[PDB]
């Protein structure tokens, strides 16, 4: 088998920049490689075939280079549609192999998250389970730390987060952390809060709520 | 009957292409492809290479700063295209080892 | 000059680089086929042709 | 209206493949292509076609090859170097296609013979080589029996007694 | 126009097997090959195998040593894949891709040599629980006029299986500021997701906001409303 | 546990030689290498290996190939001449190995078939080609009989009547 | 046994070398030898040529 190795794995470059992606082969491929583009929520699309041949309808900013075992894809003058995940593929021999791929994100200006808190409703307590959610809206960069605090009691092994893909205009992210416990467990404590830490904030901002009151 | 016939064969075409081998100048085959490009569109493709049309100016005239070649100041290229219609319109000059300078700047 | 794509460029204009050799011009630029004196070289892509059916 | 094999000719009316079978039996005549031998031949041609066009000789700044004026000794050398280069590459090109073509003609002829021998091996003592690229099968071989030969599942022992009887008894 | 129509999404249990089909259109099914590749949620592409539309010959990946089987129907021109002994890890979206040329000489300098035409994909889900509809809960705007300038409200689509669930606000009227989050897998094995939207605080009392949730597997069509709670 | 021949199969457990025999008879299974066919193939490979390395290109004073400074027209020519030379020799090397390898693969496959035909010639009408690179010998062939086939002294007339009876029978000969 | 089987074959290796031919980029073979020298000792041999260190 021929192992393919994509180097950048994750990448950030602003619009109008130039960005390079590398693919090194375990064996001699001799020109017969292909690059694919996959936008979020859609199927992969063939970008260039052979080392450098562009597919019909592909602009010209995309430039493929390489031979033998060293291959590269470079994108100049970046545009919003060019932000997607990219995969190289060897077609020299069976088994054909794709790669881990490179994710392309947009680094704009630093934006602090809007932190909001929402208590569990009265319909939810009937089921016998209650969930607390801490919402972070429109921020950059992605690495953001979220910690829950129940009457000053450490939380672990009880929460799950979810992140959106990059949206179209503000080019920022949104996150939702969700802690879930039973009615019985929910009945024990009064104060509930989520502490957020991000590069935009000088200090961790805290939105909280007390149970029994709105 | 008590027997049967089973023949083995290969396909053929009404008129095949002639090719060459080590022993033969002309052997008809079912198909062949040309390996020598002999035709051109007659035009130069502006992509993928950055093409710079000199028009009335040469690389040296542009280098020195001939009045009608002022548009080429701080200009860059992958391939500089020199036209036969090009002319000089400044002070009359000569360049000993012109070829080397032309090659040098072009590179 | 025209708006289109071609790796190989010659004084006669751009040429496709699909073939390994070329007869257009010894002067070239880019990923070009090797210049040769022959105007045609046919490579067999099938078996020898025999007439009866 | 006897059928003939590959020795004297090729089969013009054949679009399903490159190599194949033609039969004449109790249920009438028929024809069929051999797909694996066909693709095998094509796979080899693809392989050499790929190799001849592997590598892209990407060259940028080079020496001058045309001259408007008479200079002298250096010009003569530049002309000689290029003229030498072109002759050598033109030789390499002429030779390459000749070697490739000869090999292509041989490997395609080889596939025909491999298919004939594969079939000969199957039939064992139940048939005889008529010499024109055909087999005289010495037993009642209906369409299903013919397909079994083509798809490689023909059991000779089933028809051996019948065939040996037809072959030697007069 | 050339097209690759795949079969509908499937829900299966650990063990068992699946047979995904892929109908071909606009090109001769013969003279071409078909590759199958899959993508697990959040993961990259994985090549499973290839089959010739001409000879029927197959090429498989080491991972699918004897678990995958690729078959073909020349007329009608459709391709199948069979994956046996399913596991939770096998949960992924399976693509059918036109990949090689057959019955004619074609070099590797052509787009057809590579994975030229892709299908929309087919999601197959391997889990133990049965199909279940979602439970929508109201998410009201809290505190004193939220921040002050901008407000946020939403809908919590909890406990449903399998994916996907569609959600819209005011039946497509409200689009700006909307953020539907990707689903998360619970410890129970069920999916859950949230959808929120940012609006001006002044509009809370006057304007009305409705979330329209749709879940085709269970045929659950829910339309819930949220406004500030009466303390 | 049937035995199989060379058609689409190789024998991993084989150290005495390159080509050989494997049998199934009254005294059980066995294996043996064919030494002459092995050495014949090797002798051919030695021959071509010798030829590719038979010339020693002894070169002394040559032109300069590296330059510290930008000079001009003559430098460009010196670079071009060498770049040209290297491309031509790199082509010759690539082609040579390709032609040699193809031929080596063919002559080794040829050596196998020659051994098969040699054996086929010996057995005459006492055996049939099963098609998988094996022979069905139609008579009691003990170890000594097998050995005689391998060392090329098998007398077909000795076993002809026995074999012809076993081959051509519909019920009774 | 009244009959016997006689098979002819060739040897094989658990893991062989890849080489190139006119038709194939990668065909596994039982053995191969390198024809391109790519390594050096890093030192210059004082014999057989008379070397003069500047
Ligand atoms: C093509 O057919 C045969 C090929 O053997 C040739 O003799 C004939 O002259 C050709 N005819 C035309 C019209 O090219
Ligand atoms: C290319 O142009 C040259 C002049 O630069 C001319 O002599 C030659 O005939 C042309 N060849 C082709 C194929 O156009
Ligand atoms: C071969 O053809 C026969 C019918 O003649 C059929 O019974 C058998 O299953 C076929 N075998 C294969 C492998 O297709
Ligand atoms: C020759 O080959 C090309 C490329 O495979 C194919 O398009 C064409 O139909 C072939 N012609 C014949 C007569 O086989
Ligand atoms: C061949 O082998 C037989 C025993 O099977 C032996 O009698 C005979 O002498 C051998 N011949 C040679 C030339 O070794
Ligand atoms: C032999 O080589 C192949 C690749 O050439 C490799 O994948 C395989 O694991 C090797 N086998 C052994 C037993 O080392």
């Amino acid at each position: 088998d021929i192992q393919m190795t994509q180097v950048p794995v994750s990448l950030s470059a602003f619009v109008g920049d130039r960005v390079s992606i590398t693919c090194r082969a375990s064996q001699d491929i001799s020109r017969w490689l292909a690059w694919y583009q996959q936008k979020p929520g859609r199927a992969p699309k063939l970008l260039i075939y052979a080392a450098s041949s562009l597919q019909g309808g592909v602009p010209s900013r995309f430039r493929g280079s390489g031979s033998g075992t060293e291959f590269t894809l470079t994108i100049s003058g970046l545009q919003p549609e060019d932000f997607a995940t990219y995969y190289c593929q060897q077609g020299s021999t069976f088994p054909y192999t794709s790669v881990l791929g490179t994710i392309l994100g947009i680094p704009g200006t630093v934006a602090a998250p809007s932190v909001f808190i929402f208590p569990p409703s009265d319909e939810q307590l009937k089921s016998g389970t209650a969930s607390v959610v801490c919402l972070l809206n429109n921020f950059y960069p992605r690495e953001a730390k979220v910690q829950w605090k129940v009457d000053n009691a450490l939380q672990s092994g009880n929460s799950q987060e979810s992140v959106t893909e990059q949206d179209s205009k503000d080019s920022t992210y949104s996150l939702s952390s969700t802690l879930t416990l039973s009615k019985a467990d929910y009945e024990k404590h009064k104060v509930y809060a989520c502490e957020v830490t991000h590069q935009g904030l000088r200090s961790p901002v805290t939105k909280s709520f007390n149970r029994g009151e709105c | 009957n008590s027997t049967a016939t089973l023949c083995l064969g290969h396909h053929a075409v009404p008129n095949g292409t002639l090719v060459k081998t080590i022993t033969d100048d002309q052997i008809e085959v079912t198909n062949a492809t040309e390996l020598v490009q002999s035709s051109s569109t007659g035009k130069i493709c502006n992509n993928p290479h950055r093409i710079l049309d000199g028009i009335d100016c040469t690389l040296i005239d542009a280098l020195l700063g001939d009045p009608h070649c002022d548009v080429f100041q701080n200009e860059t290229w992958d391939l500089f295209v020199e036209r036969s219609k090009a002319f000089s319109n400044c002070y009359p000059y000569d360049v000993p080892d012109y070829a080397s300078l032309r090659s040098l700047v072009a590179s | 000059i025209d708006t289109c794509i071609s790796e190989c460029i010659t004084p006669n204009g751009s040429i496709p680089n699909d073939k390994p050799f070329q007869n257009v011009n010894k002067i070239t630029y880019g990923a070009c086929p090797k210049y040769v004196k022959q105007n045609t070289l046919k490579l067999a892509t099938g078996m020898r042709n025999v007439p009866e059916k | 209206g006897a059928i003939a094999g590959f020795i004297e000719n090729g089969w013009e009316g054949m679009i399903d493949g490159w190599y194949g079978f033609r039969h004449q039996n109790s249920e009438g005549t028929g024809q069929a292509a051999d797909l694996k031998s066909t693709q095998a031949a094509i796979d080899q041609i693809n392989g050499k076609l790929n190799r001849v066009i592997e590598k892209t000789n990407e060259k940028f700044h080079q020496i001058e090859k045309e001259f408007s004026e008479v200079e002298g000794r250096i010009q003569d050398l530049e002309k000689y170097v290029e003229d030498t280069k072109i002759d050598l590459w033109s030789y390499n090109a002429e030779l390459l296609v000749a070697l490739e073509n000869q090999h292509t003609i041989d490997l395609t002829d080889s596939e025909m013979n491999k298919l004939f021998e594969k079939t000969r091996r199957q039939l064992r003592e139940n048939a005889e080589d008529m010499g024109n690229g055909c087999f005289k099968i010495y037993h009642k071989c209906d369409n299903a029996c013919i397909e079994s030969i083509r798809n490689g599942t023909y059991d000779h022992d089933v028809y051996r007694d019948e065939a040996l009887n037809n072959r030697f008894q007069i | 126009q050339v097209q690759l129509a795949q079969s509908e999404n499937e829900l299966k249990k650990p063990g068992a097997s699946v047979k995904v089909s892929c109908k071909t259109s606009g090109y001769t099914f013969t003279r071409f090959g078909m590759s199958w590749v899959r993508q697990a949620p959040g993961q990259g592409l994985e090549w499973m195998g290839w089959i010739s539309g001409y000879t029927g010959d197959t090429k498989y990946a080491r991972s699918f040593q004897g678990r995958l089987t690729l078959t073909t129907d020349t007329s009608t021109g459709t391709a199948y894949m069979e994956l046996r002994s399913l596991r939770s890890d096998d949960t992924a979206i399976y693509y059918c891709v036109r990949n090689r040329v057959q019955m004619e000489v074609s070099p590797a300098t052509q787009s057809t040599w590579y994975m030229d035409l892709w299908g929309r994909g087919t999601l197959v889900s391997v889990s133990s629980p049965s199909t279940k509809g979602p439970s929508v809960f109201p998410l009201a705007p809290s505190s004193k006029s939220t921040s002050g300038g901008t407000a946020a409200l939403g809908c919590l689509v909890k406990d449903y299986f399998p994916e996907p669930v569609t959600v819209s606000w005011n039946s497509g009227a409200l689009t700006s500021g909307v953020h539907t989050f990707p689903a998360v897998l619970q410890s129970s094995g069920l999916y859950s997701l949230s959808s929120v939207v940012t609006v001006p605080s002044s509009s809370l009392g006057t304007q009305t906001y409705i979330c329209n949730v749709n879940h085709k597997p269970s045929n659950t069509k829910v339309d819930k409303k949220v406004e500030p709670k009466s303390c």
